[PDB]
DNA sequence: ACTTGACATCCCACCTCACGTATGCTATAATGTGTGCAGTCTGACGCGG
RNA sequence: GAGU
């Protein structure tokens, strides 16, 4: 089984699981871990990025690899405002401070 | 919005009325038949946003030609669904009531700073027995317990002088005229003076508290919840199955028994309901509020109408299944592969071998541009229908973009960093990827029908950190011992 | 002593969270008298309503707003309904004939002419004027009042004496913090004159430096004692029967809500135990409760000792009808309507019989024949039957997924799509390049392609210089040419989509 | 080393110190650079051991201890302090997707850096 | 996760002295095995070969640790992560070579990690292995006897003892060793003695090759007296601190002095002795000291 | 009815049966679980009862059991295994009156069998008298040693008796570690029948009866002569012996050809004997998917050879001959279902037609009228099965949209591509079609 | 190249209709109760008392 | 039910 492009979640908007959904392998913690043992910060960042939660930053991506640029441009993960929304349910205050 | 840090403190009430665009008046969340969002329940379209993209409730108006109208009849701006992940809503709370993060949860932040311990605030909270907040009278000053008729032979002989109340408002009221200031220096000129050794270390705790506290900025009077936040509604989407079926979040059930018990709570303080129902209420609120953050800390928790705990915010967070570890500091990905691993007794040591169908399905987009760029296809949607019929061609622009890629392959578990390593694909008939025996060491692999994960750096730098850093061929000693990994077996 | 077990029992309660047992404990406290006690309290109602109707009679401005609000809807032609309905529905100790209307208010009138006369001679209440007042309020005892409109009567003198308190408060609230006056001696003055301007430079009489002081501001200081002077001038009530009135009329309104207090207490054990029976798994035991408790509410305010009838019997209707009317709205996240509700409950006793008659199941079709519906209306309300399942649900048996792990959005537009979306923007304006330089603007107006904005035919005619006829020639010629495969090289693949 | 991470305050500089509290290692050196420099009073410090989960619990990356363990108790604990989190350790750069500053991250990672005395 | 190569030195001279570990039975990994590729801190001295010294703030190539093999040197001060001066992370000077590479760490790799998976995927492994492997259980337990290997003389550090009938050299000391003496003077071999055990040759005395100099049965650890005389009980009790065991025939029995678990409530101070008195009545003493001999037997000192 | 349906359907207990083979199915109904309602769940259970007891002598089997988590927890009963009648353990024994072995069989519990000395099986036994060696070899009390001959009052039936149905199977277990023996069973739970059925070389006995119990094999019931033969049924003239004066004497067998395993697998029945034999009760008349004439039939056997290849036999790794797909040993057939569902949406009835937009007429082809695929036709991945169209609603049309669409024509006719595809890299042929109607909507074509 | 007018087809908005929805009212007497499973582990740091 |  492989996927490339297929059905993603719902809520977190990353692939699916599964030969059932077409679903994408999870790149585990574990695996994070490897990345990092080694200085590979792109393919990390592809990892986390581009390949799973974000929408503008993988279909930016996938048009660049069609025009042959290969650059990464990243963005947000959707998993990560998720996080946000769900602590301020909670009445918990985080605000990503500018610089 | 390029950033530097994070900060965290206590949600104000008013700065959660300002994260919120709208106050949920209703527990309903659509109607039953036609599955727009009702007025101002759960998933209204006039608080979180419209439903699809650019179009209001009532459909006048659609298209893009409408950004940031305001439907005058519905009153539904018209944007992006995306806002549905990012609006919040928000409830008035009728009775404040308290977070049972700072009441449960060990310190207790509440009952640290009042050095005061759990049970005194629950019969206080739970409405029990009173509480004395503010004594003209030297007889009790500040944090005194009164019963039932304990209270009315106070309140008969003094009254006038004498303040005390029942549960989290009470609380909220001595939270908010306690001296923030004044104590940090008593503490300190007590230490001056004496100090025995348990008493300064308790003594100096508070004083950090205390301290931190006011550095912050944090009032105390937040502790108390008048306003409740909302969730997002795309984070607690409501869902049909096909069959007809449907799924809602956990979360939903929670809020709307919230919703539920406070409009009752509107109901029977205009009807001016004697006090051992109001009372009762007001236990449900908090219950309910108490449920809906953390489901089961207080003590019997809300079940599934299974039999299972409904899952909370904190689950939602905290848990293993939680939002942390499931989705955040990994995830699945796209553009790779997965299957069973062969022998490649041929493979040179920076190989590996690549399946046909698999590697056809990871390296789509890399085709397509090839495709359009030669010219071999019209255009994308061409290049598409090209792939799906599946010619010798095809095979062929596959062969150039995995010239010189590498790609990784991974074992589960992850035991080192040589559990991936990158290799150049070889292409392969069949369905079983290649390894080679020399690399079985370090995946601590063996043929049995173990599987492995094929990911695929896409990038310049991706393939180059790959090639470069986590090259087969470049790491054969062990990061542990000096001595290699890849060897003889 | 019954508060002293309550007490003895909570110094055991071993933070016992479960409000059942909390709510037991102080119900279990309170016992019931019953036969006469129940009558008793519905006395005290009776007697509040009464007091209140006495200072309608009594009350100049209660008589004026029941005449003026009378005129509001019956002089417009002939209404029957609205205000009417409202008001009215009287019991003389419901379709209402104009004959008899007319008659009841006729006797009005003349009472208030001949109860005027009297008032102006000599004193307020002198000896016979005070008999004949009694008597004038003992004629408008005999009238109810339905509930919402005796709501805005009552509201009218509950915030008049607001205003009197809280103007007092603002006045005294300026004069005491800023100013300085002992309010002992304030006592006697005030309840002797009032009106008159003696008290004022009496009071400085006094002498003490302090009171001279008060010159330079001399004009805001009495001007504003005038608000409060024209508040009595508007009110036209004297001070010595004005008290009497308001205070009074409290004393009724209080006596009647202590009253019902100490009667729903009393009966919380019936609402409870009504409520478990229900219990049955549609909600939670504590919310059903709470509903109980409201249908009590209802029971004791339409409650009538008159009926001669046991309390428990009429008021387990109202209690048992809220449980069932709340369960039927709350309960389901997809809010039904109580019509749909109904049909439903037919559904589910019907199922068990022909289940039973059967040997099997009931088919839409033997279904409908019994109920006399049509079969696509059957089948519908099966499908709305279904209930919110969790999208939390537990889908793995082995705790392996929570349902979303299988919801994909089909909204998304595939990345696939996306791409070829934008390949043909871009193609579009190539294309857009070939004609000529106004023939393009044309076309791109009239299509919005590339602007916020699509102009049709007329808005296109306007912004282009009169021709609107042409234009359709123009998108004919557009069509023609762009028909030619040359132009048209790009676009030919986009035909198979 | 990490284990060692934290210390205990002896006697007050200009900062929030004071008798018997536990702050890093790290924020002492700091102080001291600055401090030893232009003047003001002392602070003697000792040494302290912490083993894995405090310690972890214990380092200045709240979104990093939150995703150990404790969530619920950290978050109170920070949410208390205020604290403010400068996002310089690993898993933080992680879960928002950016560079790690660690390897091939570190070049962009000291660039923001510098940005940061640069107004 | 923090620590990463920030600086490539700070400039401390601090450092842990590294030895080649002589653990009891034998050097079980040496100064070589511990250091190769680390920076070093400070010159070490040692009469040697020609009065031996080291330049400091160098690392340790393979082919450094060959010469410096030739010339003996025991212990070294290297340079360590744990002493760095780096904030939050450590120097490369300070951490030294990357196994994985061969070369000094690069600057920026973040060495925690690093040390994180090398050092959890061991135990993970070692769990696994033997037990899905090793279909049984059993340890090397025949602890019984040492055997010097090379000739050479016997010389003790750290006991003792005391001479009895039948003539065995017992030692009755926690803190024993027995090492070997080659040629000119050094501590080639060591082994690791317990308390209890019997010796043979004691201090200074030559032994041939493969001879049994120490001896103790594994399974049993006696305690053993220094003076003679009758055995006189103290507070051994039957029930309380000890049990009663015993048979027919001519009447012998073997006591058990049973530990915290089996003592009734009265019994849980009672510290069991075996006290020394002689033919006549009073405490012997141990030879030149003051203890009159009170043998305290521990929990289940049968 | 819903309380009974909850423990059937949702029980731990009831679980698919694992029809793999005859042996897995037997296998999984035999097999012993500590879960349940009043039981241990993983975290629950410790080294407690997971651990292996001398108990479970003569009626668990010690080797077999789901490794990981499982393991320990649950377990297959041995061979001559019961319940007693408190629902105890129970296991045969032979008596032994006064030093001679007699014939007598006896069920004893676990608190029975702590009492009696029982020798072993494997103790050496005097032709219908006494045991041949003085000092024998049994155990009492639950405790083994030497006793001698007197003392002795029980024995083991037979070996078997250890161990359970599917370890039974094993040949040489003697001389096979525990930990492989563990895994053998299991592996032999997941073994798939072939197209060609062979009989294992090495067996135990145990084959015969593995594959009668299986009940999934038809036997004779009351023998006879063979009437008629046919690949669909088997039909037997009985001897008057077994004939009924009641009823007929004729005994029909109607076999299941090639119907689909709950794991997508093969049953298939083949007729073994032949018209007009005669056979007796009790004979095998057709046998199930992995049986041979009586016999279990599990997989099949290969010259093998023990040598190391150039890498290609590595780390258990496999070398196979082509001759293998020469003879289609190992061949497997998969009967796999799908389902075409045409739903009711608000949008509108989904209907199934041959109907299908812009579709390659390729696909269109191989349906008929209906929209259904032809009987026997062998498709691919990808390939169209059942036609099926839903209700569209689109009008979105982005100002280049309109363009073309205005040009070139092309009228957007509203339908989703519902019809029903065929499984990624899977290309089989249709074996059978069902066809459901609801009552409501009327009678499809070919339906 | 462009406009004009005629005649013929299509798109947007407001009105009467009909089903759908919201809330009230019922009188023999009915008035202290529900309810389960959680657990067994297991070393652990911690406060409370 | 796989393997480490
Ligand atoms: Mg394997
Ligand atoms: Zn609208």
């Amino acid at each position: 089984h492989a996927r490339s492009t297929g059905s993603y979640s719902l809520v977190t908007q990353q692939p699916l699981g599964g030969k059932a959904q077409f679903g994408g392998q999870r790149f585990g913690e574990m695996e994070v871990w490897a990345l990092e043992a080694y200085g590979a910060a792109y393919t990390l960042q592809e990892m986390l990025t581009v390949k799973s939660d974000d929408v503008n930053g993988r279909t930016k991506m996938y048009k660049n690899i069609v025009d042959g640029n290969h650059q990464m441009e990243p963005g947000m993960p959707e998993s990560f405002n998720v996080l946000l929304k769900e602590i301020r349910s909670l009445g918990i205050n985080i605000e990503l401070e500018d610089e | 919005e390029e950033f530097d840090a994070i900060k965290i403190a206590l949600a104000s009430p008013d700065m959660i009325r300002s994260w919120s665009f709208g106050e949920v008046k209703k527990p309903e969340t659509i109607n039953y038949r036609t599955f727009k969002p009702e007025r101002d329940g759960l998933f209204c379209a006039r608080i979180f946003g419209p439903v699809k993209d650019y179009e209001c409730l009532c459909g006048k108006y659609k298209r893009l030609k409408h950004r940031g109208v305001i439907c005058e009849k519905c009153g539904v701006e018209v944007t992006q669904t995306k806002v549905r992940r990012e609006r919040m809503g928000h409830i008035e709370l009728a009775s404040p009531t308290a977070h049972i993060w700072f009441l449960k949860s060990l310190p207790s932040r509440i009952g640290l700073l009042l050095d005061m311990p759990l049970r005194d605030i629950e019969r206080v909270l739970y409405f029990e027995s009173y509480v004395v907040i503010e004594g003209g009278m030297t007889n009790l000053e500040r944090q005194q317990i009164l019963t039932e008729e304990q209270y009315l032979d106070a309140l008969e002989e003094f009254g006038d002088e004498f303040d005390a109340k029942m549960g989290a408002e009470a609380i909220q009221a001595l939270l908010k005229s306690m001296d923030l200031e004044q104590e940090c220096e008593q503490l300190r000129e007590e230490l001056n003076e004496t100090n025995s050794e348990t008493k300064r270390k308790k003594l100096t705790k508070r004083i950090k508290l205390l301290e931190a506290f006011v550095q912050s900025g944090n009032k105390p009077e937040w502790m108390i919840l008048t306003v409740l936040p909302v969730l997002p509604p795309d984070l607690r989407p409501l869902v049909p199955l096909d069959g007809g079926r449907f799924a809602t979040s956990d979360l939903n059930d929670l809020y709307r028994r919230v919703i539920n018990r406070n409009n009752r709570l509107k109901r029977l303080l205009d009807l001016a309901a004697p006090d051992i129902i109001v009372r009762n209420e007001k236990r449900m609120l908090q219950e309910a509020v108490d449920a809906l953050l953390d489901n089961g800390r207080r003590g019997r928790a809300i079940t599934g109408s299974n039999k299972r705990p409904l899952k909370s915010l904190a689950d939602m967070i905290k848990g293993k299944q939680g939002r942390f570890r499931q989705n955040l500091l990994g995830k699945r990905v796209d553009y790779s592969g997965r299957s069973v691993i062969t022998v490649g007794p041929y493979l040179r040591l920076h190989q590996c071998g690549l399946p046909k169908k698999m590697a056809l399905e990871l390296f789509k987009p890399f085709i397509y541009g090839k495709l359009e760029l030669r010219g071999l296809a019209t255009t994308i949607k061409a290049a598409k229908k090209m792939v799906e019929r599946e010619e010798a061609v095809v095979w062929d622009i596959l062969d150039e973009v995995i010239r010189e890629h590498p790609v990784l392959l991974n074992r589960a578990p992850t035991l080192h960093r040589l559990g991936i390593q990158a290799f150049e694909p070889v292409l392969i008939e069949g369905k079983a990827i290649q390894l080679h025996p020399l690399v079985c060491a370090a995946y601590n692999a063996d043929f049995d029908g173990d599987q492995m994960a094929v990911h695929v750096p896409l990038t310049l730098e991706a393939q180059l950190e790959a090639r470069a850093l986590m090259m087969s061929t470049n790491n054969i000693l062990s990061p542990a011992n000096g001595e290699p990994i890849i060897v003889p077996s | 002593a019954a508060a002293q077990v309550l007490s003895s029992v909570e110094s055991e309660i071993g933070r016992t969270t479960d409000p059942v047992r909390m709510y037991m404990r102080e119900m279990g406290t309170v016992e019931l008298l019953t036969r006469e006690g129940e009558i008793d309290i519905a006395k005290r109602i009776e007697d509040g309503i009464n007091q209140v109707q006495c200072s309608v009679a009594e009350y100049p401005e209660a008589i004026t707003y029941l005449l003026e609000q009378y005129d509001r809807v019956e002089a417009e032609e002939a209404r029957l309904s609205d205000l009417i309905t409202g008001f009215v529905d009287p019991n003389a100790e419901n379709s209402i004939d104009p004959e008899l209307a007319r008659e009841k208010f006729a006797e009005l009138r003349a009472q208030y002419v001949v109860t005027r006369d009297t008032i102006k001679a000599k004193g307020r209440s002198h000896a016979t004027a005070q008999e004949e007042i009694l008597k004038l309020s003992e004629v408008f005892k005999q009238f109810r009042l339905v509930p919402k409109q005796f709501d805005y009567l009552v509201n009218s003198m509950r915030v008049m004496m607001d205003r009197v308190r809280t103007q007092e408060r603002l006045i005294m609230k300026l004069c005491v913090e800023q100013c300085k006056m002992p309010k002992k001696n304030f006592i006697t003055l005030f309840t002797g004159n009032e009106t008159s301007d003696t008290w004022f430079n009496a009071a400085i009489a006094m002498n003490k430096p302090w009171s001279e002081k008060l010159h330079d501001v001399s004009e805001e200081v009495h001007r504003a004692l005038q608000k409060l002077q024209q508040i009595e001038e508007e009110t036209g009530l004297t001070i010595e029967q004005v008290k009497d009135i308001n205070r009074r009329m409290s004393i009724g309104e209080a006596k009647a809500r202590r009253a019902k207090k100490e009667m729903v207490e009393a009966n919380l054990r019936l609402v409870i135990s009504i409520a478990k029976k229900y219990t049955n798994r549609g909600l939670q035991f504590l919310d059903l409760i709470q509903e109980g408790n409201i249908g009590l509410m209802k029971a004791v305010d339409k409650f009538e000792y008159r009926r001669g009838y046991k309390f428990s019997t009429y008021a387990t209707w109202w209690i048992r009808q809220a449980i069932t009317r709340s369960i039927a709205d709350q309960a389901r996240t997809i809010r039904i309507p109580v019509h749909m509700i109904e049909t439903i409950n037919k559904l589910n006793r019907i199922s068990r019989q022909m289940l039973q008659e059967m040997g099997r199941e009931p088919t839409p079709e033997e279904l409908a024949e019994r109920m006399l519906m049509p079969e696509d209306k059957i089948r519908k309300v099966l499908k709305i039957a279904k209930e919110p399942i969790s999208m939390e649900t537990p889908i793995g048996d082995d705790e392996d997924s929570h349902l979303g792990d299988f919801i994909e959005d089909t909204t998304l537009e595939l990345p696939l799509d996306s791409a070829t979306t934008e390949s043909l923007r871009a193609a579009t304006h190539d294309v857009l390049a070939g004609l000529t330089a106004r023939e393009a603007k044309v076309l791109r107006m009239r299509f919005g392609i590339d602007m916020n904005t699509d102009y049709t035919l007329e808005e296109v005619g306007k912004q282009f210089d009169v021709t609107r006829e042409r234009i359709r020639q123009i998108e004919a010629k557009a069509l023609r040419k762009l028909r030619h495969p040359s132009r048209s090289e790009v676009l030919r693949s986009f035909l198979d989509d | 080393r990490q284990m060692l991470r934290k210390a205990t305050i002896v006697n007050a500089g200009s900062s929030d110190f004071l008798e018997g509290e536990q702050v890093e290692y790290s924020r002492v050196k700091i102080a001291n650079r600055e401090l030893e420099a232009n003047g003001k009073v002392g602070a003697t410090y000792s040494r302290d051991l912490l083993g894995i989960t405090k310690a972890s619990l214990a380092t200045e990356s709240f979104i990093s201890a939150a995703s150990f363990q404790e969530t619920t108790r950290v978050l109170t604990e920070a949410a208390v302090a205020g604290k403010r989190d400068e996002l310089r350790g690993l898993k933080e750069n992680v879960i928002v997707g950016r560079l790690i500053p660690a390897g091939t991250g570190y070049a962009y990672h000291q660039d923001r850096m510098r940005r940061r005395a640069a107004g | 996760q923090d620590l990463v190569v920030t600086e490539d030195d700070c400039g401390t001279h601090e450092g842990i002295m590294m030895t080649p570990v002589i653990e009891g039975g034998d050097v079980k990994e040496p100064l070589r095995d511990r250091v190769l590729g680390r920076v070093t801190a400070e010159d070490v001295l040692k009469p040697g070969t020609a009065d031996i010294l080291v330049p400091r703030n160098t690392l340790l190539h393979e082919q450094w640790c060959d010469l410096l093999e030739e010339n003996s040197v025991d212990a070294v001060k290297v340079r360590s992560v744990v002493s760095c001066d780096t904030d939050f992370g450590v120097c490369a000077h300070c951490y030294g070579r990357d196994l994985a590479r061969g070369h000094i760490i690069n600057k920026g790799e973040a060495i925690g990690v690093i040390a994180a998976q090398s050092i959890g995927e061991p135990g993970t492994q070692l769990t696994m292995r033997t037990f899905h492997i090793g279909g049984a259980a059993s340890r090397a337990a025949a602890e019984s006897s040492i055997q010097v290997k090379n000739k050479g003389s016997i010389k003790l550090s750290n006991v003792k003892s005391v001479v009895n009938s039948s003539g065995k050299l017992v030692i009755t000391s926690r803190n024993t060793e027995l090492k070997l003496i080659d040629e000119f003077g050094r501590t080639k071999e060591s082994y690791k003695v317990p308390y209890g055990a019997v010796l043979a040759k004691g201090d200074g005395e030559q032994v041939a090759g493969g001879e049994t100099v120490a001896n103790w049965d594994p399974h049993t650890m006696p305690v053993i007296t220094e003076v003679s005389g009758f055995v006189r009980f103290t507070d051994m009790i039957d029930g309380q601190t000890i049990t009663r065991q015993t048979d027919e025939l001519t009447g012998l029995s073997s006591l058990v002095v049973l530990d915290s678990a089996e003592r009734t409530a009265g019994g849980k101070d009672l510290r069991p002795a075996l006290k020394i008195v002689d033919a006549q009545g009073n405490d012997v003493l141990i030879p030149g000291t003051d203890m009159p001999a009170q043998y305290f037997l521990p929990g289940k000192a049968i | 009815s819903a309380a009974v349906k909850e423990f059937f359907g949702s029980s731990q207990l009831s679980q698919f049966m694992d029809q793999n083979n005859p042996l897995s199915e037997i296998t999984h109904k035999r097999r012993i679980s500590a879960l349940g309602p009043g039981g241990l769940t993983r975290e629950r259970a410790g080294f407690e009862v997971r651990d292996v007891h001398p108990t479970h002598y003569g009626r668990v089997c010690p080797i077999e059991t789901p490794e990981g988590p499982n393991i320990g927890l649950i377990n297959s009963l041995s061979v001559y295994a019961q319940t007693n009648e408190y629902g105890f353990l129970e296991t045969p024994y032979r008596k032994v009156t006064d030093g001679v072995v007699t014939d007598e069989i006896h069920y004893l519990s676990a608190i029975e069998e702590g009492n009696y000395v029982i020798a072993q099986a494997n103790s050496n036994l005097d032709e219908e008298g006494h045991f041949v060696e003085d000092l024998v070899t049994c155990r009492s009390k639950g405790e083994s040693s030497l006793f001698s001959r007197d003392q002795v009052d029980y024995m083991d039936v037979s070996t078997q008796q250890v161990v359970s149905v599917g370890a039974s199977l094993i040949p040489f277990l003697e001389h096979d570690d525990a930990n492989r023996a563990l895994m053998g069973a299991n592996m032999q739970r997941q073994a798939v029948p072939t197209l060609r059925a062979d009989k294992p070389l090495v067996g135990t006995g145990m084959e015969r009866a593995v594959a009668v119990d299986s009940g999934v094999t038809a036997v004779a019931k009351r023998g006879g002569v063979v009437q008629y033969v046919d690949a669909s049924r088997i039909v037997i003239k009985v001897n008057e012996d077994e004939m009924y004066p009641g009823e007929a004497g004729i005994d029909i067998y109607n076999l299941t050809k090639y119907t689909r395993s709950n794991q997508n697998t093969c049953i298939n029945q083949m007729p073994c004997v032949s018209l007009g034999e005669p056979v007796e009760r009790g004979d095998v008349l057709a046998d199930g998917p992995s049986t041979d004439l009586g016999e279990l039939a599990l997989g099949q056997n290969m010259r093998v050879a023990f040598m190391p290849w150039n890498g290609y036999n590595f780390e258990d790794s496999i070398l196979v001959s082509e001759r293998v797909v020469q003879e289609d040993r190992f061949t497997t057939i998969h009967i796999q279902e799908l389902a075409c569902v045409s739903r009711d949406t608000k949008l509108g009835p989904e209907e199934i037609t041959a109907d299908i937009p812009n579709v390659g007429e390729a696909a269109l082809s191989k349906l008929d009228e209906s929209g259904i695929v032809y009987i026997g036709a062998e498709v691919t991945g990808g390939d169209i099965l059942v036609g099926k169209v839903t209700p569209k609603g689109e009008t979105q049309l982005t100002p280049e949209e309109k363009l073309l669409r205005a040009i070139f024509g092309e009228k957007a006719s509203d339908v989703k591509d519902s019809s029903l595809r065929v499984p990624n890299g899977v290309s089989g042929t249709v074996i059978d079609v069902q066809v459901f109607t609801r009552d409501g909507v009327e009678k499809d074509k070919r339906a």
